[PDB]
């Protein structure tokens, strides 16, 4: 039923009654032919109306209507972008770009609409309001592929941190969609990793891990000195320095990406595990942190890193032994699990062995059976150990 | 001359010094001098 | 010549009697009121001869701050407050304000038992001074009168330890009193955001879980065999940390040996610690719902009247001070079944109550200050870390001695206003490295940098329209001349404006060309070119280019 | 500049305010009065509710159950949300929670909307809110009644329903209780804040909470851009209450004032009804009956216990026990103890001495109060009959209070005493209506009444006031008492649910810094105001604008002094004459003409470079640098 809308909405009042009725309509689903009818009449009322908030609601439910399951949205999309060009209100423009993003998600097959939406996104990318740029960047990330990379990377230096975060997440979205990235954006990532707004740093450390995975054997020189070094190892150094950052969520992210990376030379692993450039003693800082989430993430990163590099496993055994006296029982249980995973191929010495065994008196039966499971996989040096 | 008048207004609004600063020598002053 | 003027009366190159006077902008702020443990020949108190001689103090000092309840950071509070006669604001955290009175009264008991009684204070002065203090919450900005703000962060030295950020105008100085980024069992690590201050004051007086494991192994072995342990601990923070560590170890091991403590002082400290839980570890805060960690079942008396046998009993003590009955080693014991941990088993365990070099380096990197100031430690170690800061972090530092005025230059920023129309136009026109030409109506201490047109109402935008005349001998059509001049300029000037104008005129940048009426002489024809100071550099070249003239 | 009012409830307000380049959603209140239309959730199913008769509309009869001529839906209680579809919640950036009463519905917004921003709330607000959501969930899912009531929500079908259901608003938007997974997930996204803490929001906006005084943790928010201060007064209290008192000083010089959370039933003095509550329970227990007090686990129970524990010792009622049965009873009591620094001056003075702030620790130590996590834990064995029992939910639609009403409802010697005013008391007893057990409506609301808000408003003096429309029209029960009105020199514009307000507080200035390096590169000249001009370059980072080193034309030249100064420096043949389009001064030395009209001064000269240089230098010498 759409003729009812055709009567009542043009015979209503402007400020709130139209808005309240429009809100009422959003709670019922629509059928595709009626979807075409409603997008047509809503475009008509969008033409006639001048209020910003009512147009914002018009656009947001137009986006909710395009989300409907079965229909073709391109035909109405043509006129939709036709009016998007002359629209001036910034909130309404951001909402329109939300809808066109919804159409791009809806129909990712036709390339014609893809280039079209990329063109309109780049057209409105000079907008002052940060929300419109946010939606432009989301549109670039979701739709594109093989000119988008340099466009998004130019917005890495945008003043608003929300815009920078959206740009980085757009590149991450592009890589997730399966594009080979560039080695150039490493520098811009490094720049943003240096003093930003927490969310930006979290997304940036995600991005620098992504490019490190993409170009691990590449060569990038030291900025001050002249010594060459494989790219993945300086990426490891840059991520490792973020373990000391004052935002615990970024610390957790950095620990997870530390665990992910595996092509690191054992030199830097020994450097980052030894207590007594900026990648010295990062893991000990992670294990000596106050957030148990950071410690769990760090010990899991230790498990994965030792699993990838068998020779690394010898140096972390004693540190894991200390974690069996941890305060949080989940941390102790996780350290026991890591030890069982990595002590498979290596040997314990006497002091480490008895310190492992001395915690058996603990009341928590779960860590007791976990420790038993460790002992199924441990290796003993001398018969006195047994 | 906006730097000069603003800096003069800011410095002139200062109210009172104290014993150690005027009598300091080489940016340092001695304590417990009564001995 | 603006400045930040700083003078440490104490703890500049020593440990003890933290007292640093600060002048940031006109106002004078006093940083700590500690006392010097060691000498008692009137160097036990700060020398206020720097700032006053037979007079009142509040005339100069605008605030007094306390880092924490340590005697070397707050012990000289009542003497300076009432004995010398300070009657102004005092700011310290709530747990510091709660713990400081009884500790200072115990030190006053110590002094009167040593019988100072010659330059010392009494309990009633403490009761008077403590009514004069204004407590500060964590992360709370305290505007005092009109422009000075004080913000207190977390430090982790003790319960209620804080590092302060004193602000006036755009200039700030961060005083990291006493901290340690190696968090203990019962407290978190110091955190301060990227405040990027113009001055940072830091203390510099210098396998933790491995040490804790060794301690607990010794305790477990002794109570298993039957050794009667003893812990002569002076610090209340260290005592409470050892208490919670022993409590959690015994809870994990599920054994029922008793633990003792001082009936008088430790009871009050435990009560206050239980009260002030949100300052503690995140583990303690998270586990507080299930049960109370400071309501530990091992809350036994001082002893079983000093007759609990030398077996597996556990106790607490203090070194040569007001602690608990160490009736363990000599009264009981006398044999192998005893172990005394004083920082028949002799041992000494070192606990990181104060910070290390790496923690200081991390703090300075985290804050990112313009300058660093060092206090509270051994001068050799100050030199060591000053060399480390100058080498690694490439930031200037100062090392002061007592009575040394470290003074720093400043770069205050002038806050002024903009018209949002001009700002919006500048952003809109610039984002698709040019200049921003504006005009400021610097009124009586209230500035306003607006566009020129905005000044019209306040008359005073009475426009000054310029015009430079160009001598051209041609008499051709206006539209043809304008089109040819536009094409010639687009050829000469490299892509300034490529556009067909509606009125058949010329304008490059923001100049204005008019084919005005010529003079009274019939043999003279002149073209006129109007512009502004913004575009005069191109307008002069445009007029010099057209000085040759169109083809006559 | 634009205010979006998601929820129309006066005391549970969800408002999205788009300020400058940001947007902040103030409070997230869950309109919980919707549950009153539902049948309660008895812990043990009772024959009385089970054998209730269905309401035959015209034939669906199983869907509605009728009690005492009042129709209730037979399903799990459902809660009304803020109007979420009005504004895309992905666009909002920050959520500010004033008090734990507005803390609810946060899981709805945070998980079910794609919202990704942050939340700022005080530490006691977060902890008490966690307990409140925990106990509410534990009440809802304890005896899960199947969700079946959806056919009654249809429009025409709802029209035929009677008055208790006819007035239900946004019925389709009503949602079941969130799970504990949603509560735990949502509460992870909160940054704890402290009173009077300047929290930057991308630089463009600074938000500062201030002690509200209504409850521990409760805060009032102020939003600034160094030129546009926007206050937000949620529920507050000027009375002699134990939390930290109102800080009206920080509220001053406010451009607008979003005012919410005033007193329900403002006719009542709180202390008089505290006395009425104590006296009523006293005569009840002395008669022999039992007293049931449906209360929130943390809201008003602390001061109530204070007054009651004074009263029983004074009146020798120490014989009777005090039962506080709630799943979060112990946690609420301990949280109340440990939050001494968030209290008023007297309590923190008490904790300066070795003493807990609240007295119910002494009540437990004297073994008068006896809290329990549930009826069946140990209260099922330690309970003696003449007693006072603080439990459950004040909605009376879930919790242990429901079982207690079904238990003591039959007798007349017992009594229920209501304290919470946010639920209509006559609607709460409606599903248990044919009961002989005495009900007392003595609300203990401590919010700002209209005379206190009038005094507050006249002290702070905001340029505008934004309030719910319920505060601009007199309450329907009164409808003639104009003392329950808010008035000012502005008319204090209002808002209904799902309404947008355009504000006139769109002042057009922004602060900007200049360092001495660029300050020294400016040339002022005052003529009594300083007339100065600067052409510099603007670089903006993180919504903070800065000017770095890399003019304009303005001036009023009278003709006569122009001529005199030119003659003084030395020049020839300067005219004074009055022609059309303005007075014009002529300089025929090298064909230079200057026209002086009003608001403009046209200057004509030639391309002779040194003539132009000399003229510019001389004019800028006489005309002050501008
Ligand atoms: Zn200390
Ligand atoms: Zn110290």
């Amino acid at each position: 039923k759409s003729a009812a809308l055709h009567i009542d909405l043009c015979k209503a009042t402007s400020p709130a009654d139209a808005l309240q009725y429009l809100l009422q309509f959003a709670r019922k689903p629509v059928e595709a032919e009626s979807v075409e009818g409603v997008v047509r009449i809503l475009l008509e009322h969008y033409y006639k109306e001048n209020d910003p908030s009512v147009r914002l609601k018009i656009a947001s439910l137009l986006g909710l209507l395009s989300k409907t399951a079965g229909f073709s949205p391109d035909c109405i999309m043509d006129d939709a972008i036709n009016i998007l060009q002359n629209e001036k209100s910034h909130q309404v423009l951001a909402q329109l770009l939300d809808t066109l993003l919804a159409i791009g998600t809806k129909l990712p097959e036709n390339q014609a609409i893809q280039m079209r939406l990329v063109d309109v996104a780049c057209k409105h990318l000079t907008d002052t309001s940060h929300g419109v740029r946010n939606k432009c960047l989301q549109l670039l990330g979701n739709l594109g592929s093989l000119d988008v990379q340099k466009i998004i990377g130019d917005y890495f230096s945008d003043q608003d941190p929300r815009v920078r975060t959206a740009a980085i997440k757009a590149m991450l979205q592009l890589h997730e969609r399966g594009l080979k990235l560039h080695q150039t954006i490493y520098n811009q990532a490094c720049k943003l990793l240096s003093d930003d707004y927490e969310q930006v740093r979290s997304a940036a450390v995600q991005l620098i891990w992504v490019v490190s995975q993409l170009y691990p054997e590449s060569i990038v020189p030291i900025p001050s000195s002249n010594e060459e070094i494989r790219l993945v190892d300086d990426a490891f150094g840059k991520i490792c320095h973020m373990v000391s950052d004052g935002s615990w969520v970024v610390r957790v992210q950095a620990a997870k990406l530390l665990g992910s990376m595996e092509q690191v030379s054992s030199h830097f692993l020994e450097q980052t595990l030894d207590k007594k450039s900026g990648a010295c003693g990062a893991f000990v800082h992670g294990l000596e942190d106050e957030m148990y989430e950071v410690r769990i993430a760090a010990v899991e990163a230790l498990c994965m890193l030792a699993q990838s590099s068998p020779s690394f496993a010898e140096k972390c055994l004693d540190f894991l032994v200390d974690m069996f006296n941890d305060e949080i029982e989940e941390v102790r249980l996780q350290s026991i699990h890591t030890m069982r995973k990595i002590s498979n191929n290596i040997t314990l010495r006497e002091d480490q062995l008895d310190t492992v065994l001395a915690v058996l008196e603990d009341s928590s039966r779960d860590i007791r059976e976990a420790l038993h499971e460790l002992l199924c996989c441990t290796n003993v040096s001398t018969k006195e150990g047994i | 001359s906006l730097w000069s008048n603003r800096i003069n207004t800011a410095n002139s609004r200062k109210h009172q010094e104290f014993a150690g600063r005027l009598n300091s020598v080489n940016n340092r002053a001695e304590l417990y001098q009564h001995l | 010549m603006p400045e930040i003027r700083v003078t440490p009366l104490g703890a500049g190159q020593d440990v003890g009697r933290s007292c640093i006077l600060v002048s940031i902008a006109g106002k004078n702020v006093m940083l700590d009121c500690g006392m010097h443990m060691g000498f008692n020949d009137d160097r036990r108190f700060p020398d206020f001869s720097y700032i006053t001689q037979n007079g009142r103090l509040t005339d100069f000092l605008d605030c007094v701050i306390i880092s924490h309840f340590h005697l070397d950071h707050c012990g000289a509070l009542p003497y300076f407050s009432e004995m010398v006669g300070y009657d102004g604001p005092i700011y310290m955290t709530h747990p510091t304000q709660a713990i400081c009175p009884i500790l200072l009264e115990d030190y006053r008991k110590i002094a009167v038992d040593k019988k100072g009684e010659a330059n010392f204070f009494t309990s009633q002065m403490i009761k008077d001074c403590m009514k004069k203090v204004v407590a500060v919450h964590l992360h709370q900005t305290v505007q005092v009168d009109d422009e000075l703000e004080i913000k207190a962060y977390y430090a982790g030295h003790v319960l209620g330890a804080a590092m302060f950020q004193i602000k006036v105008g755009s200039e700030s100085v961060v005083y990291t009193g006493d901290y340690n980024m190696t968090p203990d069992r019962h407290l978190g690590a110091a955190w301060i955001d990227k405040c990027r201050p113009n001055l940072l004051i830091t203390q510099s007086t210098y396998s933790k879980r491995c040490r804790e494991r060794d301690f607990l192994k010794k305790v477990h072995e002794t109570v298993e065999r039957g050794g009667k342990v003893l812990i002569p601990v002076f610090a209340l923070g260290r005592a409470q940390e050892l208490c919670i560590l022993l409590e959690t170890f015994w809870e994990r091991m599920n054994l029922k040996v008793p633990i003792y403590f001082s009936t008088g002082l430790t009871e009050k400290a435990n009560h206050y610690y239980k009260l002030f839980i949100p300052w503690t570890n995140q583990k303690i805060r998270k586990t507080f719902v299930q049960r109370n960690m400071f309501e530990f079942k091992h809350i036994k008396a001082f002893d079983r009247a000093f007759a609990d046998n030398p077996g597996p009993m556990v106790v607490f003590a203090t070194p040569g001070h007001a602690g608990q009955s160490l009736q363990i080693f000599r009264k009981w014991a006398g044999n192998e079944k005893n172990m005394v941990i004083m920082p028949m088993q002799v041992e000494y365990m070192s606990f990181s109550a104060h910070a290390d070099a790496k923690g200081i380096m991390q703090l300075v990197g985290q804050a990112e200050p313009e300058s660093v100031l060092l206090v509270h430690g051994e001068a050799k170690k100050m030199e060591f870390l000053k060399q480390k800061i100058e080498q690694e972090l490439r930031v200037n530092c100062y090392m002061p001695a007592n009575g040394e005025t470290v003074t720093l230059p400043t770069s205050p920023s002038i806050p002024v206003g903009i018209s949002l129309g001009l700002l919006k136009r500048e952003m809109a026109q610039g984002l698709l490295p040019r200049l921003l030409h504006g005009t400021l109506i610097m009124k009586d201490s209230n500035f306003r940098l607006v566009s020129s047109e905005q000044a019209l109402k306040e008359l005073a935008e009475h426009q000054l329209r310029f015009t430079c005349r160009v001598h051209l001998h041609d008499t051709r059509k206006e539209q043809e001349t304008a089109l040819r001049v536009y094409s010639h300029l687009k050829s000469v000037l490299k892509d300034h404006c490529v556009q067909h104008l509606p009125d058949g005129s010329v304008t490059v940048e923001s100049v204005l060309l008019q084919a005005a009426a010529p003079s009274e002489d019939p043999g003279t024809k002149v073209l006129l070119v109007s512009w502004t100071y913004q575009d005069e550099e191109l307008g002069s070249f445009l007029t010099s280019l057209l000085k040759k003239g169109l083809p006559q | 500049m634009k205010l979006y009012c998601l929820s129309g409830h006066p005391t549970l307000p969800c408002n999205v305010l788009k300020f400058k380049s940001t947007t902040i959603m103030l409070d997230c209140g869950l309109d919980m009065t919707s549950t009153l239309n539902f049948l309660p959730l008895p812990l043990v199913q009772s024959p009385r509710l089970s054998n209730l008769p269905g309401w035959s509309l015209k034939d669906l009869d199983k869907e509605l159950k009728e009690c005492s001529g009042h129709v209730f839906v037979d399903s799990v209680p459902e809660f009304c949300l803020p109007e979420t579809e009005l504004i895309d919640l992905s666009t909002v950036d920050v959520i500010l929670i004033s008090n734990y009463h507005c803390m609810m519905a946060l899981p709805y917004i945070t998980e079910h909307t794609g919202f990704t921003g942050t939340v700022y709330a005080t530490e006691p607000t977060v902890q008490i809110g966690r307990l409140l959501m925990e106990e509410l969930v534990n009440f809802i899912e304890r005896v899960p009644k199947a969700q079946s009531a959806s056919l009654w929500k249809n429009k025409d079908i709802q029209r035929l329903l009677p008055s208790p259901l006819k007035d239900a608003v946004e019925v389709s938007t009503w949602r079941r209780c969130y799970t504990m997974q949603e509560v735990n997930s949502a509460l992870s996204k909160i940054q704890l804040v402290g009173y009077s803490q300047k929290i930057e929001l991308f630089g463009a906006v600074q938000v500062t909470p201030l002690s509200s005084g209504y409850a521990l943790g409760s805060s009032n928010w102020i939003i600034q851009s160094h030129y546009e201060k926007v206050s937000y007064v949620s529920g507050s209290s000027l009375l002699t209450t134990h939390p930290q008192p109102m800080d009206q000083a920080s509220l001053k010089n406010s451009d607008v004032l979003v005012l919410t959370g005033l007193t329900q039933i403002p006719t009542a003095n709180p202390d008089g009804m505290v006395g009425e509550f104590c006296s009523n329970l006293a005569l009840t227990v002395r008669n022999g009956g039992n007293v049931l007090v449906p209360c929130y686990p943390s809201g008003v129970i602390y001061d109530l216990l204070e007054c009651l524990y004074q009263y029983i010792d004074s009146a020798g009622l120490s014989s009777v026990p005090l039962y506080f049965i709630s799943p979060v009873a112990n946690s609420s009591l301990e949280f109340s103890q440990i939050f001494a620094e968030w209290l008023c001056h007297n309590k923190q003075s008490k904790v300066y001495l070795p003493e807990p702030p609240f007295p119910h620790a002494e009540l437990i130590q004297t073994n008068k109060l006896k809290h329990y996590p549930s009826i069946h834990g140990d209260f099922s064995n330690d309970f003696r009959q003449p007693c006072v029992v603080f439990t459950g939910h004040p909605s009376l639609r879930f919790g242990d209070v429901v079982h207690f009403m079904e238990l003591w409802g039959k007798s007349s010697l017992n009594t229920v005493i209501f304290t919470e005013p946010d639920f209509s008391y006559l609607e709460a007893l409606a599903p248990y209506q044919p009961l002989a057990m005495k009900c007392i409506y003595c609300p203990i609301d401590t919010r700002l009444n209209f005379i206190q808000v009038s005094k507050l408003l006249k002290e702070v003096q905001p340029l505008h006031v934004v309030c719910p429309e319920q505060y601009t029209q007199p309450p329907p029960a009164q409808s003639h008492r104009m003392d329950l009105m808010i008035d000012c020199q502005p008319p204090a514009m209002s808002y209904r649910r799902a309404e947008v307000l355009a504000l006139p507080f769109k002042r057009r200035y922004e602060k900007i810094e200049i360092m001495p390096e660029l300050a020294d590169s400016l040339v002022p000249m005052e003529i009594k105001i300083s007339l100065a001009t600067v052409s510099a370059v603007l670089h903006t980072k993180d919504n903070k604008h800065l000017l770095q080193p890399p003019p304009l034309l303005s001036g009023s030249i009278p003709v006569e002094q122009f001529v005199q100064t030119l003659e003084k420096h030395g020049f020839s043949d300067i005219k004074v004459e009055d022609t059309a389009k303005g007075h014009i001064v002529l300089l025929q030395e090298a064909e230079t003409l200057i026209q002086i009209e009003e608001d403009s001064t046209h200057i004509i000269c030639d391309n002779d470079e040194m003539l132009r240089v000399r003229l510019r230098d001389l004019v800028l010498k006489f005309l002050q640098k501008f």
